[PDB]
């Protein structure tokens, strides 16, 4: 079978782009959080970089330091630095330096999805450009809604109107790198609940449809009820059956995936520590018998 | 002609409407978020409209042209 | 403000056809269940049906009762009567170009098909029933169909819009939990209602915790729930303010039986509160 | 043979629709989502079938 988490994933040197991506309240962040210290620690040689989105800028809030536009290196590692940006301001920004724009662009779709990651790009080059340092892999903390990627659509249906530039030909630059699958690949974080997991699907298919690779899923907030040793919350067990209900169906539909089940850890995860600490699950595949503690732990300090 | 004047104002307001709640959190701020929503929704028809009035003021242009040459 | 509860619609003798969604496993079904139950007991007077297309067939479940497509009175009441039907089976019996394509069509094949159904379960018994209450199935858009056999159709369906479109007639009671994803559902479903001229009023909100309010104060894991749930709350309050939500709490486990359902159906009508309440539910979940 | 084979997906696909609306997709997540899967496969097949009777038009009419 496909192991049940995501360590080849975090070993793999061929990948520059891992795109983090969730709906709804799953985990996404923490998510991409852990992924982004597991490959650094796993690969020490290499640099990384976590770069997110997400408007609640929370990778602030995560590592309990204050990061932004400009990269800087997350503070006790030696190889993983965090930028929080928001494109919306970057490419107005560009607008602005630069309403009849509108009435073409604004309507296509991948448009302004297009230019907002380009201005993206654009950033980090010249972040690496004054540093002198480059990063070897970006781990995308995408926003929870939208479709940021949905401009890999756009060069097809660029070149169909052509026959009715400078922007295509980009877009057909990255999506050459984002369809090699040894380059770059999708991971979906979500939780054993219905509406969580059809958004998964939903977002799955849609990545498919880009031709991005996407063979790995994030479940987050998994109770184990039966090997807890409180055995306490009546309620807590008729929950942790929903979720159960849904793994076994989660299992015979994406066979092929990675399907890493991970563990609730009750409360807030913050700080490279415990980030660090709960990053390890994902790696080598949580077991609530052995693993107990390591959570207990975790809360029981909250 | 002020169809198009005000078709163009919309498309515009309804742009800068949606980057600005691509700057909200949806999760922080349902309520507000939700909103905006709303209120994009709503544009998206006001816009439909006018571009659906445009076309047939064409209609109705056109028609005044066809009337003249070969109604005679 | 608007009452925090379905008062004014249990009570309500002017609705025909009350109709219950809610995707998602959000409490739906017993939902259907419980507002059924009341207005029966409200309204000893009248006639109610519970009528069910969810396919997984749960109005049998809920009651522990067997119901189908032969209206049955629910055992131990006097005005509450249930019929299960799936549609498609109904359809698929009375039979794709040019239909299979359109919207609404099948929808709407579909749906007459069970009004005649109903009808001839009236003309047979030679009793009618006053209200309606439809559990609706959780996936799919049963009433995308509001927007010689062809005229026979428009005509029939133009007969339905003018009954749905009368808010005294006819109104839609969403069912949702206090978490992002089925709220975002929730306000989709609304606009939807809306773009129908449904009318909707009223949120029911299930599952919710109360942990601050509750004596075993047990779980870390359910009072940090507890604090997502409430969030939440805090956004539906000013965001559908001249709506009824109601905010049911999560009794755990499961309802079922005539009795328990009663019990529980009663905090749809005057809202639950977990300090004075609280034992109903703890008496609720103990015996499961 | 295309217009018999578009007719015949079309067909497959309706049946194939209503069969998946008697299923409990909450109580059936893996099957009601696979079927689903089935479904916007059909549509593709179709709409491509759909697309090349139009276009064998285009070809006859050249003609
Ligand atoms: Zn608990």
């Amino acid at each position: 079978t496909v192991e049940p988490n995501l360590h080849s994933l975090i070993t793999s040197t061929t990948h520059k782009w891992i795109f983090v991506g969730g709906k709804g309240g799953v985990g996404k962040t923490t998510s991409s959080c852990s992924i982004a210290i597991q490959m650094a620690l796993s690969q020490p040689n290499k640099q990384f970089l976590l770069i997110s989105t997400d408007p609640a800028h929370n990778l602030s809030d995560a590592f309990g330091e204050k990061f932004g536009k400009d990269a800087r290196k997350v503070t006790g590692m030696n190889n993983l630095s965090c930028m929080e940006i928001d494109p919306s301001a970057a490419l107005k920004d560009m607008n602005d330096m630069a309403g009849a724009l509108a009435d073409l662009t604004g309507s296509i779709p991948g448009i302004d999805e297009a230019l907002s990651f380009m201005e993206v790009m654009k950033h980090i080059k010249r972040q690496e450009q004054g540093e002198g340092e480059t990063f070897d892999t970006v781990i995308f903390d995408t926003a929870p809604t939208g479709h940021t990627l949905r401009f890999l659509q756009l060069p097809n249906t660029l070149s169909k109107l052509l026959e009715k530039n400078e922007l295509k030909a980009n877009v057909e630059t990255i999506r050459q790198q984002f369809t090699d699958p040894d380059l770059t690949t999708f991971v979906c974080v979500c939780i054993s609940e219905f509406l969580s997991l059809y958004e998964t699907e939903r977002l799955i298919q849609e990545l498919i449809s880009y031709d991005m690779d996407v063979n790995s899923i994030i479940v987050n907030q998994l109770l184990f009820a039966e090997n807890d040793q409180e055995h306490n919350c009546k309620r807590c067990q008729a929950r942790w059956k929903m979720q159960k209900k849904y793994l076994d169906q989660i299992d015979e539909l994406y066979e092929d995936f990675h399907v890493v089940k991970m563990p609730l850890c009750a409360g807030e995860i913050r700080g490279l520590n415990n980030l660090t600490k709960f990053s390890q699950f994902l790696n080598k595949e949580y077991n609530p018998i052995t693993d107990g503690k390591v959570i207990y732990e975790l809360e029981d300090k909250e | 002609n002020e169809l198009s004047k005000k078709y163009l104002a919309k498309v515009k307001e309804r742009h800068e409407l949606k980057e600005f709640n691509n700057s909200i959190s949806a999760q922080d701020n349902y309520a507000k978020w939700t909103k905006n929503n709303r209120k994009l929704d709503s544009l998206d028809k006001e816009i439909n409209n006018l571009k659906d009035e445009i076309q047939s003021e064409n209609k109705a242009f056109q028609a005044h042209l066809h009337k003249l040459e070969h109604h005679h």
